[PDB]
Formats: C-alpha cells, sequence, structure tokens
RNA sequence: CGCUGAAAGCAUCUAAGCGGGAAGCCCGCCCCAAGAUGAGGCCUCCCACGGCAGCCGGUAAGGACCCGGGAAGACCA
RNA sequence: CGAUGUCGGCUCGUCGCAUCCUGGGGCUGAAGAAGGUCCCAAGGGUUGGGCUGUUCGCCCAUUAAAGCGGCACGCGAGCUG
C-alpha cells in the first residue's frame, strides 16, 4: 500500500482533450525511509518516511542518531505509511502514474472558535420580524425535565478546523519526475506550503 | 403465508408442523399455509 | 481482649485452567479466593487475598443456549449508543473478557474491590507470563 | 394533538 | 413401524470401521465420515450394520432412526453412488458442459456458470437434461437444488428448470 | 426458501447436522483516542556527580523563560 | 397556588415502530407491467407553494415518498407573540 509525503503548493488548471481540468499542485519526492516497521519487532508492517532537508544545527542529539543508523541526512518531518515496503531506501513519484486513483490527507484550515452557522450550518434566527439578538443562535439545546440533560456530541460553536483532513478518490492527472511534481485533479485539505501525505486509494 | 394467533387445519392435506420455536401450518394449497403470530 | 489483625501478609499466586468449567460456577470461587475467605485471618478492609492466574479461558464452558442468547451490553453516553454483543462473538474477539467481565461483578464495588480486580490476571490459551511468580497450581 | 384547546393559567406577566 | 432396528445390509467390498462418535465407510467409489450421537451404538456383524439405542426415552428413539439411515446412504453411496436428474424446460432454454462447469442458458441476459464443487460431477446428454452425480447423499440433493433455483418452474408454463419426476402443476392466467 | 432426516415403515427446513437469504447487524471507509490509572509498543539520546524507595546543591540529555512571527489562535495551546 | 409561563410558528433535534419511501420476502381472484394483502426491516430519506393565528384540513405543482406518534400536547433563563 504505497505512499509518499508532500507539500501543497498551489491550484491552477491545465487543459486535456479539450477539457479544463482544476488541479492541485503537490511537490512530493524524494522521501528517504528511515526506519522499517516490521510484526516481529514493531508489531505491524509500515515505513516510516522523511522529507524536506533540515539545518543539521536545529536536529537535537536524541534526533541525530536515529538519522545515523539509517545512513540518512537530517529532515524536517517524519511521517509513517502503513503497510507499506519499497524496495529502495527512497520513495519518488514514480509510484503514481496518471490515470492512477489516490487519497490525500492534510491539515484543514483552521477557523478558530467557529459560530453555529459556519461549523454546523445552522439556520441561525430570522433577520427581522421581531427576531432578539439571536440572529445567527442555535435555538433549542433540548427538551424540558426528561431527559432535562444535554447529549454528548450535540452541535456546538467551538474551534473549527485546524485538523485532520482526508478526501479520497482523487484522480492523478500528471506527474512530473524531473522536479517532484505531483499533479492531481480536485481540491486538498489545507493552505499552500502545507504538509500532505498522498497514498494510493482505498476506492475501487 | 398466514400469520394469526388461531392457525388450524384448512383441509384434510393440511399439515400441523412446529418449527424452531414456532407453531406452522403446510399443505400442498399455497393459500393454507400459516404460522402463528 | 480484642480481635487478632494480621500485619501485611504474602500473597499466594495461584493457577487455575479454565477449559471446560462452568462460566459462572468458576467465577464465585475466584471471587471468594480473590477475597481471600479462604483466610482464617480475613480482614474485609484490607487487600490480602491471593492473586489468581487463569488459562485457557477461551474454552470456558457455558449451559443451555446462552452462546447465541447472553448479550453484553455497553453505553457510550451518546445518543443510541448502546452496543450489544452476544456472548459467541465475545469468545471470538476478546475470549479473555467473558471470565473477567463475570468474575468483576462477583467483587464488592468500591476502592478496594476494584484493587482485587487488579489481582486477577486471565489468559486464554494454554499459557501466561508468570513464571517468576511460580503460581501453584490449585484445583477448583 | 389534544383537541379541546386548554386555557391558559397564567396571566401575561405585568410590571404590577 | 421403525427404521432405526431395520439391519444394514453391507455389499462387499466396502468396509464399516467404528469409532468414537463417528463412523468410517469406503467403498468402490469412495469414503464417508457419519457423524453419530455417542449414545447410539454402532455394531458390525458379518455383512450387517445394526444400530442400538441405550433406551426408549424420545430424543433415543430419534436419533436411533436417523443413525441408520444416515449410516446406510454413506453405504450406498460409495458402492451403488447417488444421482439426480433435471430436466430444463422452456424454447431458448438449453445446456452444456463447459470443460468440467456446467453452463446454463434459462433466458437471463447472461448464461449461466456453475462450477462442480468437490464430489460432484456433471453430465450434459441432451441439450436439455443435465444429471448431477456424486457419493454425498445430502450433497448431491444440495446442489440439485442449487442448479434447479436458477431458474424454477413458472406457474403459468412449462418453462424452467425441473426435477426429473417433478410433476408440471400450472395455473391458469386470464 | 431449501438439502439431508428421525421420532412417526409415509411426510416433515430440525429433534443430529448442512445450505441460500435484507438499504438492517459485525467488519471494512473517514475522524478522535494509552487519564486504555489495564496509563501499551518501537527508534534514539543522557548517565552510573557531590553533601547529608529521603532531603539538599551543581549539572547531563534535554526543556522552559525572553524575543521576530505564523492561512495557529479569545487568553492558553 | 411564599408561581410547575400557558396554543401555533421558528430554531435545534433525539427517540418509538403500529413502515410513507427505498431493501428482503409469503399469499394473490399474481400472464406481463402495475396493484391488493400480510410478514421482516428504524439505515437513511420523507419537497415547494395558496388559504387561515391555526395544529389539523383543503387545494396547486411536483415526488421514490410527500409516514404516524413520544420527549412537561420536547424545546419562551433559545427567539417570535
Ligand atoms: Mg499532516
Ligand atoms: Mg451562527
Ligand atoms: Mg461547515
Ligand atoms: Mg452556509
Ligand atoms: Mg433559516
Ligand atoms: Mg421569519
Ligand atoms: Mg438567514
Ligand atoms: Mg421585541
Ligand atoms: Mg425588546
Ligand atoms: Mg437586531
Ligand atoms: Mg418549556
Ligand atoms: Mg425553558
Ligand atoms: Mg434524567
Ligand atoms: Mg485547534
Ligand atoms: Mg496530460
Ligand atoms: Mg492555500
Ligand atoms: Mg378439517
Ligand atoms: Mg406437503
Ligand atoms: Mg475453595
Ligand atoms: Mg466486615
Ligand atoms: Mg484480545
Ligand atoms: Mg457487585
Ligand atoms: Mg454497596
Ligand atoms: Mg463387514
Ligand atoms: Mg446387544
Ligand atoms: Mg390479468
Ligand atoms: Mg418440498
Ligand atoms: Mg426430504
Ligand atoms: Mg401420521
Ligand atoms: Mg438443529
Ligand atoms: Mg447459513
Ligand atoms: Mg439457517
Ligand atoms: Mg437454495
Ligand atoms: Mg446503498
Ligand atoms: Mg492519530
Ligand atoms: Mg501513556
Ligand atoms: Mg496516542
Ligand atoms: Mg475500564
Ligand atoms: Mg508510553
Ligand atoms: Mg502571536
Ligand atoms: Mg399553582
Ligand atoms: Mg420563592
Ligand atoms: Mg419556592
Ligand atoms: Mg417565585
Ligand atoms: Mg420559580
Ligand atoms: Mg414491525
Ligand atoms: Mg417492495
Ligand atoms: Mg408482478
Ligand atoms: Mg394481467
Ligand atoms: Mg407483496
Ligand atoms: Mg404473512
Ligand atoms: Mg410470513
Ligand atoms: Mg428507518
Ligand atoms: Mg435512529
Ligand atoms: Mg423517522
Ligand atoms: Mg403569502
Ligand atoms: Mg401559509
Ligand atoms: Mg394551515
Ligand atoms: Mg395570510
Ligand atoms: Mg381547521
Ligand atoms: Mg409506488
Ligand atoms: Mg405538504
Ligand atoms: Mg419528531
Ligand atoms: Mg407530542
Ligand atoms: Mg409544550
Ligand atoms: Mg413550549
Ligand atoms: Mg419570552
Ligand atoms: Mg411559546
Ligand atoms: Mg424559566
Ligand atoms: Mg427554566
Ligand atoms: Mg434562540
Ligand atoms: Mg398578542
Ligand atoms: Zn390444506
Amino acid at each position: 500500500m504505497k505512499g509518499i509525503l508532500g507539500v501543497k503548493v498551489g491550484m491552477t488548471r491545465i487543459f486535456r482533450d479539450d477539457r479544463a481540468v482544476p488541479v492541485t499542485v503537490i511537490l512530493a519526492g524524494p522521501c528517504p525511509v528511515v526506519q522499517r516497521r516490521t510484526p516481529e519487532k514493531d508489531g505491524y508492517t509500515a515505513v516510516q518516511l522523511g522529507f524536506l532537508p533540515q539545518n543539521p544545527k536545529r536536529v537535537n542529539r536524541p534526533l541525530k542518531g536515529h538519522f545515523a543508523k539509517a545512513g540518512v541526512e537530517p529532515v524536517r518531518i517524519l511521517r509513517e505509511i502503513r503497510d507499506f515496503n519499497p524496495e529502495g531506501d527512497t520513495v519518488t513519484v514514480e509510484i503514481f502514474k496518471p490515470g492512477e486513483r489516490v487519497d490525500v490527507t492534510g491539515t484543514s484550515k483552521g477557523r478558530g472558535f467557529a459560530g453555529v452557522m459556519k461549523r454546523w450550518n445552522f439556520a441561525g434566527g430570522p433577520d427581522s420580524h421581531g427576531a432578539h439578538k439571536i440572529h445567527r443562535h442555535p435555538g433549542s439545546i433540548g427538551n424540558r425535565k426528561t431527559p432535562g440533560r444535554v447529549y454528548k456530541g450535540k452541535k456546538m460553536a467551538g474551534h473549527y478546523g485546524a485538523e485532520r483532513v482526508t478526501v479520497m478518490n482523487l484522480e492523478v492527472v500528471d506527474v512530473i519526475p524531473e522536479e517532484n511534481l505531483l499533479l492531481v485533479k480536485g481540491a486538498v485539505p489545507g493552505p499552500n506550503g502545507g504538509l500532505v501525505i498522498v497514498r494510493e486509494t482505498k476506492k475501487a | 403465508m398466514k400469520v394469526r394467533a388461531s392457525v388450524k387445519r384448512i383441509c384434510d392435506k393440511c399439515k400441523v408442523i412446529r418449527r424452531h420455536g414456532r407453531v406452522y401450518v403446510i399443505c400442498e394449497n399455497p393459500k393454507h399455509k400459516q404460522r402463528q403470530g | 481482649m480484642k480481635t487478632y489483625v494480621p500485619k501485611q501478609v504474602e500473597p499466594r499466586w495461584v493457577l487455575i485452567d479454565a477449559e471446560g468449567k462452568t462460566l459462572g460456577r468458576l467465577a464465585t470461587k475466584i471471587a471468594t479466593l480473590l477475597r481471600g475467605k479462604h483466610r482464617p485471618d480475613w480482614t474485609p478492609n484490607v487487600a490480602m487475598g491471593d492473586f489468581v492466574v487463569v488459562v485457557n479461558a477461551d474454552k470456558i464452558r457455558v449451559t443451555g443456549k446462552k452462546l447465541e442468547q447472553k448479550i453484553y451490553t455497553r453505553y457510550s453516553g451518546y445518543p443510541g449508543g448502546l452496543k450489544k454483543i452476544p456472548l459467541e462473538k465475545m469468545l471470538a474477539t476478546h475470549p479473555e473478557r467473558v471470565l473477567e467481565h463475570a468474575v468483576k461483578g462477583m467483587l464488592p464495588k468500591g476502592p478496594l474491590g476494584r484493587r482485587l480486580f487488579k489481582r486477577l490476571k486471565v489468559y486464554a490459551g494454554p499459557d501466561h507470563p508468570h513464571q517468576a511468580q511460580r503460581p501453584e497450581k490449585l484445583e477448583v | 394533538r389534544r383537541i379541546r384547546p386548554r386555557p391558559p393559567r397564567l396571566p401575561r406577566p405585568r410590571p404590577r | 413401524s421403525r427404521i432405526g432396528r431395520l439391519p444394514i445390509p453391507v455389499p462387499k467390498g466396502v468396509s464399516v470401521e467404528v469409532a468414537p462418535g463417528r463412523v468410517k465407510v469406503k467403498g468402490p467409489k469412495g469414503e464417508l465420515e457419519v457423524p453419530v450421537s455417542p449414545e447410539m451404538r454402532v455394531v458390525v456383524e458379518e455383512g450387517v450394520v445394526r444400530v442400538e439405542r441405550p433406551s426408549d426415552e424420545r430424543r433415543h428413539k430419534s436419533l436411533h432412526g436417523l443413525t441408520r439411515t444416515l449410516i446406510a446412504n454413506a453405504v450406498k453411496g460409495v458402492s451403488e453412488g447417488y444421482s439426480k436428474e433435471l430436466l430444463i424446460k422452456g424454447i431458448g432454454y438449453r445446456a452444456r458442459l463447459v470443460g468440467r462447469a456446467l453452463e446454463l442458458t434459462v433466458g437471463f441476459s447472461h448464461p449461466v456458470v456453475v462450477e462442480p464443487p468437490e464430489g460432484i460431477t456433471f453430465e450434459v446428454p441432451e441439450p436439455t437434461r443435465v444429471r448431477v452425480s456424486g457419493i454425498d447423499k445430502q450433497k448431491v440433493g444440495q446442489v440439485a437444488a442449487n442448479i434447479r433455483a436458477i431458474r424454477k418452474p413458472s406457474a403459468y408454463h412449462e418453462k424452467g428448470i425441473y426435477y426429473a419426476g417433478e410433476p408440471v402443476r400450472l395455473k391458469p392466467g386470464k
């Protein structure tokens, strides 16, 4: 089950067969495997992947030990791809070909303390006809004496976004090995310059 | 299948079966098939 | 003359083979062993029962049609969050829990009853990792 | 849905 | 008025080895094991198997008759063998043998493929008749049923898949 | 809805056994999660310093404070 | 009764199933298509508008369907009045 780490760079649209396709560019390769997890040693199967070069000054001592055991230059982020064993010591964009269908994980844009209307799409209150300082309020949150409490899970205001979101089954439009570029069709979670993970889709 | 609390034989060809905790009635006559409930 | 109060004594480890035993009938005896009520210097306000290793929990036995009809029950606090798990399935997914849940319910509730449940160590399969305590193999 | 209208049992509260 | 007591004639050369809660039967066509309640006793005599029951309570009376027939169907199984025939009725409706497999064309958009499970052999003599043959009784009947279900007798026409010897009962339309 | 099948010489989906069968159930998908006090696992770094399962002082790996900020954000994080 | 705010609407739902639809079935006076009738099933879904304070109902135009009920006839320290 192949995967790769990357950065969201920006969107555009290209032309393919008199059709405009919205795309998102992701800079994916190259990612050196710096640990492998096995059923003996760890209980399961994964490949720990590294991404983006780091100023070795900024990498502390417990971390320096970890890279050296891999034969690997210091790296900004570590992330695993589960149930994955590439034969090489380095994973690149060459593992996805145009037409392939992928899933991408990103960290969503953060809307901070979000109101009930933005977060959960409540209807708010009326805007005239006597509506009184409730125009964006949630309304009732319960019943009366029975049950006489509020359910767990009840949708209310609170922080929104800045959370892990996966969007699935996106079409791979192109790959440009010469630039470690990956062109996926559609929209990817997070802001430009954001970290993402690209896996083979779990969709049939 | 008829479902009712009173299951009786309808014709002389009906047979009373008890099957998996339930009283049934089977027969060659497709109407007459019954189960209690 | 005031009643005897023991000084803290060393708890005996004990081994039980659950294979083929009746679920609840094994349970009462493990509970008794856990309270320590088989000890003449029993004291209700201190943990002084035995430790109990149990093996072969997966091959415990139960009477009647409870295989399909004993439902274990769990509520999450969310609306509609009462899940229902038949006995069969519990054996097939976390077998050691059938014995644990049975024993748990037979120990007193409160802080002491919860620590005695800890003193019970239940395993499915023929083996356990408790060699270091060299548990005395009891019949029950 | 109760078919017979039920009387109010408290007045609309006033400053009184 | 009693089945379990009736002795089972065993044609030579087949063998009946008794075992705790099972019995084994080998013959010219193969072997089979018959699961048998520890309460019943299976007895190997000369060219004969008999079964006896521990008492006259209902359950023993019920396991008795079953155990004989179960064993007896195993006996006949590995010597004479079992078979059931299926007649295919209706115009477009035909059959053919695809490799070892059974090809059914009975008026869907597609043909039907039935695979022979282990211990089953399909025979296609004519386009409109098919034979299921094997040493297991309970298995031959299951398969035939499985094949029949693919296109059961119309209630209004002589059309579909029938058992050999299945009476044609139809209702009037209009 | 069956297969095989007694009791009950026949019949029976059942009493022994075996099939097929739902947008429903269990899993699978996405998110949270070891305060899971039952507090898990792996990789890697530190070291057995002084004075009197303890206290006190200085340190190690490391961390915090402070500062420039940030599609992170009420403060906090 | 030294106070348990009362219809309807809005808002937010959650539950029951005696199921309106969608799924699985038996019987049919089931040719096909389409219905009738009972059984299983609460996962999801179950529209917009005219009249009236209305709930309900009637009507217009659609619909797979335009389900019925409980939660102080849910919900006024949430709004309307
Ligand atoms: Mg991320
Ligand atoms: Mg709002
Ligand atoms: Mg939103
Ligand atoms: Mg909106
Ligand atoms: Mg609105
Ligand atoms: Mg309004
Ligand atoms: Mg608005
Ligand atoms: Mg006002
Ligand atoms: Mg005002
Ligand atoms: Mg205003
Ligand atoms: Mg109220
Ligand atoms: Mg209130
Ligand atoms: Mg309450
Ligand atoms: Mg946040
Ligand atoms: Mg192209
Ligand atoms: Mg952006
Ligand atoms: Mg009569
Ligand atoms: Mg009959
Ligand atoms: Mg004892
Ligand atoms: Mg006491
Ligand atoms: Mg387990
Ligand atoms: Mg208790
Ligand atoms: Mg108490
Ligand atoms: Mg012989
Ligand atoms: Mg004798
Ligand atoms: Mg007609
Ligand atoms: Mg039949
Ligand atoms: Mg039969
Ligand atoms: Mg009779
Ligand atoms: Mg049975
Ligand atoms: Mg089955
Ligand atoms: Mg079944
Ligand atoms: Mg079938
Ligand atoms: Mg679906
Ligand atoms: Mg996580
Ligand atoms: Mg922890
Ligand atoms: Mg965690
Ligand atoms: Mg717990
Ligand atoms: Mg830990
Ligand atoms: Mg700031
Ligand atoms: Mg009053
Ligand atoms: Mg007062
Ligand atoms: Mg008062
Ligand atoms: Mg008052
Ligand atoms: Mg008051
Ligand atoms: Mg119902
Ligand atoms: Mg239907
Ligand atoms: Mg029809
Ligand atoms: Mg017609
Ligand atoms: Mg019908
Ligand atoms: Mg019915
Ligand atoms: Mg029925
Ligand atoms: Mg439902
Ligand atoms: Mg629900
Ligand atoms: Mg509903
Ligand atoms: Mg108007
Ligand atoms: Mg109106
Ligand atoms: Mg109206
Ligand atoms: Mg008006
Ligand atoms: Mg009216
Ligand atoms: Mg319709
Ligand atoms: Mg309407
Ligand atoms: Mg409701
Ligand atoms: Mg109500
Ligand atoms: Mg009310
Ligand atoms: Mg109210
Ligand atoms: Mg008010
Ligand atoms: Mg009101
Ligand atoms: Mg109030
Ligand atoms: Mg109040
Ligand atoms: Mg409000
Ligand atoms: Mg007024
Ligand atoms: Zn009849």
